[PDB]
């Protein structure tokens, strides 16, 4: 609880990059940033792919 | 084309999620439960509907 989140939010504002935030703390499943095949049925891609999408540019402060 | 025209699409999952859906409506669902539900749910929806995934999923829902 120190701002870190904050602060890194300040830090990608100031420095102009799109800011998004990643939790990894925990996970398992390696697949939450690879996806799958997309031949399964409803598969997504990895968590990344999302984040650039959302964020719509090829720079942000991940 | 009957099944899908006359307007039951989309009606597929429902046994997954609209029993469950009304099971929670007569609780007074509580925010925490209520949000974890809905993100049990959703992956629920995005997998498919045979797979052992998809079995983990439903029981825990359940
Ligand atoms: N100097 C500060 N200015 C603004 N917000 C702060 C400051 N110090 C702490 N915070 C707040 O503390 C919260 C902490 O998040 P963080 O320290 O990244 O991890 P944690 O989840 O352990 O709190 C943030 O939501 C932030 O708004």
């Amino acid at each position: 609880g120190v701002g870190k989140t904050s602060i890194a939010r300040s830090i990608a504002r100031a420095l102009n990059r799109e800011y998004f935030r990643f939790s990894v703390g925990g996970m398992t499943d390696v697949a939450e940033i690879k996806g799958h095949r997309r031949t399964y049925v409803g598969a997504m891609p990895g968590k990344i792919i999302q984040c650039l999408k959302k964020t719509k540019t090829e720079n942000p402060l991940i | 084309i009957i099944k899908k025209e006359l307007g039951l699409e989309k009606d597929d999952k429902d046994a997954i999620e609209e029993k469950f859906r009304e099971r929670l409506k007569e609780l007074v669902v509580p925010k925490h439960v209520m949000d974890v539900v809905d993100e049990e749910l959703s992956k629920l929806g995005l997998l498919d509907n045979h797979s052992s995934e998809f079995n983990v999923t439903r029981n825990y829902l359940d």
